[PDB]
RNA sequence: AGGCCCGGGUAAACUCUGUCGUGCUGAGGAAUCCCUAG
C-alpha cells in the first residue's frame, strides 16, 4: 500500500451528501495532472493536501 | 440590497457608530464596514453563517482599502494612522503613523499654526495599485502621500 | 521638568497603572520588583516585552506598575500591557520618533494585545 | 493470582461475547420456555426465543474453563434491551437456572452483582457499545455459517502475542450475521455441520487452549 | 550497616549507594548528605548520577531497576522503572558517550545494554558464569566503545557492539576499571590486583600488595595515580608506570571537584564513611 | 538587565518554549500536516489571549502547544483548570528531555503527525481524512491516553503524557494514540 | 416584676515548597434531553 500525497482545487458544493462527508475535487502532486473526486470527513478547503490510500476508488453519493 | 430582485435582502447589525467606509473584496466573499465606533468588521455574507469578526481600533475609521488580492486590508483612522491587517486569519500585519507626512498647514481662519491643525493630519481616502505595492493616502490637506506595503 | 509618562492596561477587570520616567533599569509592580509579582507560572508573559524589546532598551527608564481588580491572570496580561504602552509611550514623547515605530513593529509582529485590548462583547447569531 | 484487570490492554487473551440474548424480566422472573409457554404461544410471537439455558450453560462452561483458570478470558452479553453485561472471570455462580434466573432478575434490577465477600463489582452491567470495553489490539470475529472454513488453532497462530481476540458468538434465536456488522472484522466457520453456542464456545476455548499452552 | 557503592558523574553531588533502600546524595561543597533518597523495596545496588545533569540509576534487591531524576531540591520522582530479570541486579552504569545508554550487569550470567525511552533492552549478552557482578565502559576517541564485564569466580570480558577477548581467572574477580586510555585495564581480585595491556589482547602482569582481599578500585588524583581499597582494611595509592581506615573497607573512591581531586571518600561495612579533604 | 533572572537573561537570544527549547529547528514530517500543526509564530508558554474559535481554520494558527494543554483540560483535568494543563505541559517536557535528551517539542510534533489518521470509515464507507481533523483527533487521542492510562494509577499526567507523546513519536505498538490510529484504518481498510 | 455573670447543647480558587503512599478510606444500564465563545 504505497502512500500518494494529493491535493485539492474544488470543493464540491451542491453533491456532498450525508452528513458532514465533504465531496472534493482532487488534482494529484506527484503527476500534476490526474485528478480525481474523493470523499473527505471532516473540515477542508481549497490548497489543502490530501494524504490518500489506493486510488482505485470511482464512487460517491 | 439585491440586483437580481430588486428589493433589500437584508441590514445589518453590529456597530456603535455611523458606518463611514464600506468595501467589498475583490473576490467577493467579505464585506468590511469601517465606523465610527473606532472598529472595523468583517462580515462573512455570502455562506450560511452571516458572521462578524470585529477589529477594535485606536479612533473613529476614516477609510478601508482592499489589496487586490483580497488577502490583506488598510484602514486609514482619524489619528492620521493607517494599518494594515490580514482579511484571513484577522490580525495586524503591519501600520503608519502619518500624522506628520499629511499636514497642508495653516488655512485662513487658522489663528492656530500650520503644524498644530488637527484636522489636515488624517487620511480621508486610501487606495492600493493595481500591482499590490503601494498605497495613495490622502485628506483634507495639500499633500498626497504614497507609501508601501511591505517596507 | 521631569520626563514623565502615564500609562493604562487592561483586561476584563484588572487595570494597571504605570509611569515610566527617566531611571536606571527597574520595573517595580505593586512596590515589589517585575520578577516576583505574578506568580510563576506567568512571569514569562510578564517578560514577554522586555526580550522582544532588549533590555538595552530598558536600561534607561523606570516602570512603576499599580494593579487593581481581576484575578492573577487578568493582573499579568494588565501588567504587561503597561509594560509595552509604557515604553512606546515614553519613547514617543522623549527619544525620536522613528524609535517609535519600530517598537510598534516587533510589539505588533509578535501580539497586538500587548498595545490595544480588544474586550469582549457577546455574539447573538442571526 | 489476579485475574485481567480493566487496567490490562497487554495480555494477548480471549474476549467471548455472546450476543443477542434473552434477558427480558417480565411478570418478578425472567422470559422462560418453562412457564411463559403460554403467553408465548398464545400471543403467537416466535415462540423460539425464550434462550438462555444456552448462555447459562455457556457460563458455565466457559466459567469452568481452564481458560478461566488461566484467567485469560473476558466474558460479556448483549442482549434485545441494548443491555451489555460484564461477566468476571472471578464471579462463582449457582449450578441451577432458577438462582441464575432471578440472579439475572435483580442483575437488570441494581445493574449489579457485587461479591458477598470483596468490594469489587462482579457482575456489572455496562455501556454500549463493546468498542469502549474491547482492547485497542483486538480481533473482532464472528462464528458463522457462510463464511469458508478457518481452522482455530491455525487462526489464532496467525494471531501474535500483542493481538487479542473478541469472538462473536451467537446464542440468539434465529437471525443471519447482520447482527454485528458494525462491530465485525471477520466472520469464520469451523466445521460443516450446524454447531451450537456452548459446544462452539469450548471447542474455540481448548483450541486456544492447544495454542496458547495453558497447562 | 554495610556500604556498596560511591560515585560521581564526568557538579556538586556525590552519590553514597549504602546498600539498603536508602541512598545518600552529597554535597561535593560542604560534605553533607544533601537527600537522603531511595525509596527501594530491598537493597538498593550500585547506582551512579548521569554525566550530564542529574539522572539517577539504581537497582533493587528483587531485580527492578528503577532510573529517577534528581534535581537540588527533593525531587525523587521515578522517572522509568524496568523488571525484566528476577535476580539481584548488581551494577548499573551510564555511558559517557551516549546519555540515554545504561548498563546492567546483574546476579546472572547475562549483562545488557539498555536505551532509556523504550521499555526492551537494546543489546542482551550471555557467556559468563552466575553472579557476574562488575562491568565497565570503554571509551574510545576514535575507535569504538566496548564493554567490560568481571565476575563472581570466573574471568573478565570485552567485547564490541560477541567480539568477546575474554581473559582468564585465578581468583573471584571483584574490582574492575579501565584507564582513560582505552587501551589498557585493571581487574582487581583477592590477593592480587592485575594490570592488563589490551592492545594486543596481551595477558596480565599480576600485583599484590594488599594481603587480604580487595574490593574496589578507584583511579585518583592527577588521573595518574590509582589507589586500591581492600577488605583487609587498608588503601593504597599506586603510580602509573610502576605501581589505614579503620576497619575493613568496601567502595573506597576518591572523589575530584573539577579535574583537581576534592576528598577521599572510605566506605566501610559497618557503617561509617571516612570521606577526607585532608590529604598527603 | 532591567529586571529579569538569570535564566532568561542566560537565554534571551532567541525564543525558547518554557524558557529551554528553541523553536528554530524543529521540522514536521508530513507536507500535509505542515501548514496546520503551527511552529511559524513563536511564543513562550501555550498560556495566551487568543480567540481561536471566531470562525473556522483559527485552530490551524494558534500553536500545538496551546492546543496540546487546552486539549488537557478536559473532564479528566476538571475544564477550568489552564495551569493546572501548562503545569503538566511543563513536567511532561521535562520528562521527555531526560528520558530521551532529544528536544521535546519535536517529540511533541512527530508524536501528531505520527499519531493522526488518514482514513476513517463514515458509519460502511471508507473516506480519506482532513489534515485538521488529523491534527484534531490526534491531539485528542494523546490526551485520552494519558488520562485513560494514569487514571488509577500512582503515575501522574505529567509522567504518562510524556511517555504517550515518546511512544507517539516513535510509532511504537504501545502508544494508545498509535493503536487506535491502526485500528481506525485497519476498519477503513476492512470496509472501504 | 427585669437587667446581669458563668457552663450545656477583606473569597473560594490558584502558585510554590515539604510528610504519607490506592489503603468499602470506586462517577452511576437502557434510554431520552440539552448545548457552538467569554
Amino acid at each position: 500500500a504505497p502512500v500518494k500525497f494529493v491535493k485539492v482545487t474544488r470543493v464540491l458544493g451542491r453533491t456532498g451528501s450525508r452528513g458532514g462527508v465533504t465531496q472534493v475535487r482532487v488534482e494529484f502532486m506527484d503527476d500534476t495532472t490526474r485528478s480525481i473526486i474523493r470523499n473527505v470527513k471532516g473540515p477542508v478547503r481549497e490548497n489543502d493536501i490530501l494524504v490518500l490510500l489506493e486510488s482505485e476508488r470511482e464512487a460517491r453519493r | 440590497w439585491s440586483v437580481q430582485t430588486g428589493q433589500l435582502l437584508d441590514r445589518l447589525s453590529g456597530h456603535e457608530g455611523p458606518v463611514s467606509s464600506l468595501a467589498f473584496a475583490p473576490d467577493g466573499s467579505v464585506l468590511v464596514s469601517g465606523s465610527w465606533d473606532r472598529t472595523a468588521r468583517i462580515w462573512s455574507i455570502f455562506s450560511r453563517t452571516q458572521t462578524s469578526e470585529p477589529l477594535q481600533l485606536q479612533s473613529d475609521v476614516l477609510d478601508v482599502a482592499f489589496r487586490p488580492d483580497s488577502k490583506q486590508i488598510a484602514i486609514s483612522t482619524l489619528d492620521g494612522q493607517l494599518t494594515f491587517w490580514s482579511v484571513s486569519e484577522a490580525q495586524q500585519v503591519s501600520g503608519v503613523d502619518g500624522r506628520r507626512d499629511v499636514s497642508g498647514g495653516r488655512r485662513i481662519t487658522d489663528r492656530r499654526t500650520a503644524a498644530n491643525v488637527a484636522g489636515t493630519k488624517n487620511f480621508n481616502t486610501i487606495r492600493y495599485s493595481m500591482d499590490g505595492t503601494c498605497l495613495l493616502a490622502g485628506g483634507n490637506s495639500k499633500y498626497i502621500c504614497l507609501y508601501s506595503t511591505t517596507t | 521638568s521631569v520626563q514623565a509618562v502615564q500609562v493604562f492596561g487592561k483586561k476584563k477587570n484588572a487595570t494597571a497603572v504605570a509611569r515610566c520616567v527617566q531611571g536606571k533599569g527597574l520595573i517595580k509592580v505593586n512596590g515589589k520588583p517585575l520578577k516576583l509579582f505574578a506568580p510563576e507560572i506567568l512571569r514569562a508573559k510578564l517578560y514577554e516585552p522586555i526580550l522582544i524589546l532588549g533590555t538595552d532598551k530598558f536600561a534607561d527608564v523606570d516602570i512603576r506598575i499599580r494593579v487593581a481588580g481581576g484575578g492573577h491572570t487578568s493582573q499579568v496580561y494588565a501588567v504587561r500591557q503597561a509594560i509595552a504602552k509604557s515604553i512606546v509611550a515614553y519613547y514617543a514623547k522623549y527619544v525620536d520618533e522613528h524609535s517609535k515605530n519600530l517598537l510598534k513593529q516587533e510589539l505588533i509582529q509578535f501580539d497586538r494585545s500587548l498595545l490595544v485590548a480588544d474586550p469582549r462583547r457577546c455574539e447573538p447569531k442571526k | 493470582h489476579v485475574p485481567i484487570p480493566p487496567n490490562d490492554k497487554d495480555t494477548k487473551r480471549l474476549i467471548v461475547v455472546l450476543s443477542n440474548a434473552s434477558l427480558e424480566t417480565y411478570k418478578y422472573t425472567l422470559l422462560n420456555s418453562d412457564e411463559h409457554i403460554g403467553i408465548m404461544r398464545k400471543m403467537n410471537r416466535d415462540i423460539s426465543d425464550a434462550r438462555p439455558d444456552i448462555t447459562h450453560q455457556c457460563l458455565l462452561t466457559l466459567l469452568d474453563s481452564p481458560i478461566n483458570k488461566a484467567g485469560k478470558l473476558q466474558i460479556y452479553i448483549q442482549t434485545a434491551k441494548g443491555v451489555l453485561i460484564e461477566v468476571s472471570p472471578t464471579v462463582r455462580i449457582p449450578r441451577t437456572f432458577k438462582r441464575f434466573a432471578g440472579l439475572m432478575v435483580q442483575l437488570l434490577h441494581r445493574l449489579s452483582i457485587k461479591g458477598t465477600n470483596t468490594n469489587e463489582k462482579l457482575l456489572k452491567v455496562i455501556q454500549n457499545p463493546i468498542t469502549d470495553h474491547l482492547p485497542p489490539n483486538c480481533r473482532k470475529v464472528t462464528l458463522s455459517f457462510d463464511a469458508p472454513l478457518v481452522r482455530v488453532r491455525d487462526y489464532v497462530d496467525t494471531l501474535g502475542p500483542n493481538e487479542s481476540i473478541c469472538v462473536f458468538v451467537g446464542a440468539m434465536a434465529k437471525g443471519p450475521d447482520n447482527f454485528a456488522d458494525a462491530y465485525v472484522d471477520e466472520k469464520i466457520s469451523i466445521s460443516n455441520y450446524s454447531l451450537s453456542a456452548s459446544v462452539a464456545c469450548s471447542k474455540f476455548c481448548h483450541a486456544c487452549e492447544d495454542a496458547w499452552d495453558i497447562i | 550497616w554495610p556500604i556498596s557503592h560511591i560515585s560521581f558523574p564526568a557538579t556538586n553531588d556525590l552519590f553514597a549507594v549504602t546498600a539498603g533502600p536508602r541512598v545518600e546524595i552529597f554535597s561535593i561543597r560542604k560534605r553533607e548528605p544533601l537527600k537522603t533518597i531511595g525509596r527501594f523495596d530491598s537493597e538498593a545496588h550500585c547506582g551512579e548520577i548521569r554525566p550530564d545533569g542529574r539522572v539517577l540509576v539504581a537497582g533493587e534487591d528483587t531485580g527492578r531497576m528503577q532510573v529517577f531524576d534528581v534535581g537540588q531540591g527533593t525531587r525523587a520522582v521515578i522517572l522509568k522503572t524496568w523488571h525484566i530479570h528476577k535476580q539481584p541486579v548488581w551494577v548499573t552504569k551510564w555511558s559517557p558517550t551516549e546519555l540515554t545508554t545504561l548498563m546492567s550487569c546483574s546476579d546472572d550470567k547475562t549483562v545488557r545494554l539498555w536505551d532509556l525511552p523504550s521499555n526492551d533492552p537494546t543489546r542482551l549478552f550471555t557467556g559468563h558464569t552466575d553472579y557476574v557482578r562488575c562491568g565497565a565502559f570503554m571509551p574510545g576517541s576514535a575507535n569504538s566503545n566496548l564493554l567490560v564485564s568481571g565476575s563472581y569466580d570466573e574471568t573478565v570480558r570485552v567485547w564490541d557492539a560477541g567480539a568477546v577477548m575474554t581473559f582468564k581467572h585465578a581468583d573471584p574477580i571483584e574490582d574492575v576499571l579501565p584507564l582513560p586510555s582505552g587501551t589498557t585495564l585493571l581487574a582487581a581480585s583477592g590477593n592480587a590486583i592485575s594490570v592488563l595491556d589490551l592492545v594486543a589482547a596481551k595477558p596480565l602482569r599480576l600485583i599484590t600488595n594488599h594481603q587480604k582481599t580487595v574490593t574496589s578500585l578507584s583511579l585518583a588524583s592527577q588521573g595518574r595515580r590509582v589507589v586500591s581499597g581492600s577488605l583487609d582494611g587498608h588503601v593504597k595509592v599506586f603510580e602509573t608506570t610502576s605501581w589505614p581506615s579503620p576497619i575493613l573497607s568496601l567502595s573506597v573512591i576518591t572523589a575530584g571537584a573539577s579535574h583537581d581531586d576534592r576528598h577521599l571518600a572510605v566506605g566501610m561495612q559497618s557503617g561509617v564513611l571516612s570521606i577526607r579533604t585532608r590529604l598527603s | 538587565y532591567d529586571v529579569l533572572p538569570k535564566e532568561v537573561l542566560a537565554e534571551v537570544g532567541s525564543v525558547k518554549l518554557f524558557n529551554r527549547w528553541s523553536y528554530d529547528d524543529i521540522e514536521i514530517r508530513d507536507i500535509s500536516l505542515t501548514d496546520y500543526i503551527q511552529i511559524r509564530a513563536p511564543v513562550y508558554i501555550p498560556h495566551s489571549a487568543g480567540r481561536y474559535a471566531v470562525k473556522r481554520f483559527r485552530k490551524a494558527n494558534c500553536p500545538i502547544i496551546e492546543r496540546l494543554t487546552n486539549s488537557l483540560m478536559m473532564h479528566g483535568r476538571n475544564n477550568g483548570k489552564k495551569l493546572m494543563a501548562v503545569r503538566i505541559v511543563a513536567h511532561a517536557f521535562e520528562i521527555i528531555h531526560l528520558m530521551t535528551d532529544q528536544n521535546p517539542i519535536q517529540v511533541a510534533v512527530d508524536a501528531i503527525v505520527n499519531c493522526g489518521p488518514r482514513e476513517d470509515s463514515t458509519r460502511r464507507q471508507a473516506v480519506d481524512v482532513s489534515p485538521l481533523r488529523r491534527v484534531n483527533q490526534a491531539i485528542a487521542l494523546l490526551t485520552t491516553g494519558a488520562r485513560e492510562a494514569a487514571f488509577r494509577n500512582v503515575k501522574t499526567i505529567a509522567e504518562c503524557l510524556a511517555e504517550e507523546l515518546i511512544n507517539a513519536a516513535k510509532g511504537s505498538s504501545n502508544s494508545y494514540a498509535i493503536k487506535k490510529k491502526d485500528e481506525l484504518e485497519r476498519v477503513a481498510k476492512s470496509n472501504r
